[PDB]
RNA sequence: AGGACCGAACCGACUAAUGUUGAAAAAUUAGCGGAUGACUUGUGGCUGGGGGUGAAAGGCCAAUCAAACCGGGAGAUAGCU
RNA sequence: GCUCGCCGGAAGACCAAGGGUUCCUGUCCAACGUUAAUCGGGGCAGGGUGAGUCGACCCCUAAGGCGAGGCCGAAAGGCGUAGUCGAUGGGAAACAGGUUAAUAUUCCUGUACUUGGUGUUACUGCGAAGGGGGGACGGAGAAGGCUAUGUUGGCCGGGCGACGGUUGUCCCGGUUUAAGCGUGUAGGCUGGUUUUCCAGGCAAAUCCGGAAAAUCAAGGCUGAGGCGUGAUGACGAGGCACUACGGUGCUGAAGCAACAAAUGCCCUGCUUCCAGGAAAAGCCUCUAAGCAUCAGGUAACAUCAAAUCGUACCCCAAACCGACACAGGUGGUCAGGUAGAGAAUACCAAGGCGCUUGAGAGAACUCGGGUGAAGGAACUAGGCAAAAUGGUGCCGUAACUUCGGGAGAAGGCACGCUGAUAUGUAGGUGAGGUCCCUCGCGGAUGGAGCUGAAAUCAGUCGAAGAUACCAGCUGGCUGCAACUGUUUAUUAAAAACACAGCACUGUGCAAACACGAAAGUGGACGUAUACGGUGUGACGCCUGCCCGGUGCCGGAAGGUUAAUU
RNA sequence: AAUUCCUUGUCGGGUAAGUUCCGACCUGCACGAAUGGCGUAAUGAUGGCCAGGCUGUCUCCACCCGAGACUCAGUGAAAUU
RNA sequence: UGAGCCUGUUUGAUGUUCUAACGUUGACCCGUAAUCCGGGUUGCGGACAGUGUCUGGUGGGUAGUUUGACUGGGGCGGUCU
């Protein structure tokens, strides 16, 4: 049976990456709040 | 001429094709191709806009000439060519300096013809003049709206437009709907009508057949819930209301023109 | 020649038995339909919630859909247990 | 270590994606491994990944993204020109042998190839953001020539058999060699050269396009395979001595021919069909501004350079997606023997495994299977399940029909082994020799050698000769939908949806219509033989009466009515 | 009749015996002409009925071959209360 | 041509002609190496079309809501001073 989560990390990158969120507006916000919560890890970037 | 199918298969029972054995078998000429891809009847903004539209074959566009504005050198037709872009073949014209171009194929166009155009050419067939300088009472296809722009009228396989009268500097014409245009007599037209006038007489027999030319299936609104269509709902077969567009205005019978800029050209309607 | 015929790889899901704190939160065994076409498959791209897509079943939108998920108004209101 | 069993179009070998030390060596058995454990993908320490030719980085673009000025919008922001990114696509160059406990087209041996910089010689019209060619393109079908590959002979080395025979028409093993360089074959396409002229290619042209003459008819391009060289080399059964059982040093015989044959190559080729089958760069050519003593260009020599990153291990899986060491899912390549039409099925080769709890016993009952007296659907809501037919060749076959069908209708007969026709036939392949030639990968003849179905006639064994696996049950009368297709991922696959055909109505192009507070975009680079909405649903014969009610279309004389005054 | 309440309407054929099936009658509770009427060769993992062959479906069950259940050594759950 | 006003007065309406506001998804030139944008020259329409404020009509396309009690269970029937 085929499931829900099949990986690729160009996919992921492009997605969920750093410049990605630096793209728009709202992808800021979601960094300064990680930041105000204090995370160790910011985005997927690997 | 026109061929039926032999009943060999249940799809091909009812096929009727139409066969030119006198267009090319071969490549189109290259300098005048493009590129052209699908849509799928979607918008810059990515929504469907207009349904029932998706696949098909591969095609490429070929570059007609529809102004026809080089006067004086006669031109000598070389072969008729096929193409996936509309209903009408079209012809490869060699001038007297060296250039091709092609153009649309009037009935009776073969190879080793001569055509011209300008206001010291001959009244026959593929010939093209100002409007000016037509006998009134002709018959004549590609006809432009404004003077130097293009072709815009009776672009269709076995259509024409015929001139009525002449006063002032206008013409009026009867179109194919069965409208009298005004139109200035500074316009340009084409001796003749447009051929393959067989191409209404085919069968495509299938549903594949169809599915080759880019339709996708209708659904009737009938046959959907009342969420998605206001004809939709009922315990068996119900309709008990007026027919109406998907979304909410009536069909069969009212009208829906609103142009009060172009009103003064129409001398009379369709009925 | 063919939305032609029989039949493996490939795509499916009509019948029966097992299983039901299962080997498996939809499977196994024996049979079953299509199989050159409106066919199937890899890599990328586009459509965002009263909105999308839909050969149309209230179908699908990350094991959740007669209006997704997350965080806020918020200690919503409860003549009821 | 010996014997037994299983897979073998995979349960063998290898790439990409995904994972990240799981790879090799030494040591340990507390926790993990559904049992013990000296063992482990477990704990601890050390070791291991070598590139001008493999990939990435690099040059060019498709769908799409972003977007200086610009056009719109209460703000936030939306769309787009010039440009700049984006592969799943196009663009230079390497082979065979040997070696490690773990790397190999990378290290060693032998023999090659591609692109740039600098210097010396000889000749010399160079130069782009521009003009042209090329790259450059669909589906099906057919048969001609080849190779990878296999079988049998010849040759070489060994053998004479645990129980009757085995010096022969006997048994086992081997018989391998690349890239590069030279030759232009089977076969495909195309007339060559000189001269004059011209409303075309945003300006120029010696280039492309068009027109008119003389002249010779054989030039030009592409192209699998074979042959020679690379190779007096390398590899190869066995032999010569010490064993830490992992090798070292030496040596080394044979290394030919015939037949059969791909889904691979010639082939991006040839023949047909309509639904008419990408773009840019690398490459070849022509000139403008500009330069002419120079600079640049063409060829032969010499020499320098080719940087940085990946390279261990797993891939129908115990290492990836499923919470598990889970009977599930996961793209591409390789294709041996006998029987067979076959990539099905059965038994084997190369290679790999016996699935991480065992020992006994032989009760009821449950699960998966074999056989059964006489009867033969009497069972049950219902022949649900089981039983049954099953191949090839030749006879033979009804109502009805849209003349293609129904049809494999239905029902029959033959089928093993041995000898003769013929010490191996009809057919395929093809050497020596004899002639010829424009002289070579040439033409005519000639048949040695090899391979080889189907039929008839006569004998013979069993109960049974399509003997195993494999492999359609058949017919008669009716409802529904014309047909192939689609649908409720996870209790409904249908008479439900779609379909080809028919009718009504809207739309004259800045079209009707749809997404958008707008700019804009699709419909369409289409033009009434076109486009949108609605209902019916192949084909044959047809489709009657009603305009009072509700809608839509046309009318203008009357009555009633808003803001404003 | 995919439409008919009274209804297993009445007549005929098929069975020893037929509320289902096939052909007719017209008394259409409450068919009817593009939310089409009546027919129709071929096709359908579609609804209904009748035959040949075949059988453990059945009268009515018997024996045999493997995997559990049972005894011995190791490890070692769950719902509920 | 309707009311004022002595063939002159301003406004009312109707019809024909004109260009100068406004439109151009017609042709050529420049920014420019550019099928957006702007400037220029020339044709075609022309006080019409179109936009802002106010105002009558249509509007399940969309939204917020309502649709009573008694009752030998509820509904139908009946009742509520």
């Amino acid at each position: 049976m085929k499931r829900t989560f099949q990986p690729s990390v160009l996919k992921r990158n492009r997605s969920h990456g750093f410049r990605a969120r630096m793209a728009t507006k709202n992808g800021r916000q979601v960094l300064a709040r990680r930041r105000a919560k204090g995370r160790a890890r910011l985005t997927v970037s690997k | 001429a026109v061929v039926k199918c032999k009943p060999t298969s249940p799809g091909r029972r009812h096929v009727v094709k139409v066969v030119n054995p006198e267009l090319h078998k071969g490549k189109p000429f290259a300098p005048l191709l493009e590129k052209n891809s699908k849509s799928g009847g979607r918008n810059n903004n990515g929504r469907i806009t207009t349904r029932h539209i998706g696949g098909g074959h591969k095609q490429a566009y070929r570059i007609v000439d529809f102004k026809r504005n080089k006067d004086g050198i006669p031109a000598v037709v070389e072969r008729l060519e096929y193409d996936p872009n509309r209903s009408a073949n079209i012809a490869l014209v060699l001038y007297k300096d060296g250039e091709r171009r092609y153009i649309l194929a009037p009935k009776g166009l073969k190879a080793g013809d001569q055509i011209q155009s300008g206001v010291d050419a001959a009244i026959k067939p593929g010939n093209t003049l100002p409007m000016r300088n037509i006998p009134v009472g002709s018959t004549v296809h590609n006809v432009e709206m404004k003077p130097g722009k293009g072709g815009q009228l009776a672009r269709s396989a076995g259509t024409y437009v015929q001139i009525v009268a002449r006063d002032g500097a206008y013409v009026t014409l009867r179109l194919r709907s069965g409208e009298m245009r005004k139109v200035e007599a500074d316009c340009r037209a084409t001796l003749g009508e447009v051929g393959n006038a067989e191409h209404m007489l085919r069968v495509l027999g299938k549903a594949g057949a169809a599915r080759w030319r880019g339709v996708r299936p209708t659904v009737r609104g009938t046959a959907m819930n009342p969420v998605d269509h206001p004809h939709g709902g009922g315990e068996g077969r119900n309709f008990g209301k007026h027919p109406v567009t998907p979304w909410g205005v009536q069909t069969k019978g009212k009208k829906t023109r609103s142009n009060k800029r172009t009103d003064k050209f129409i001398v009379r309607r369709r009925s």
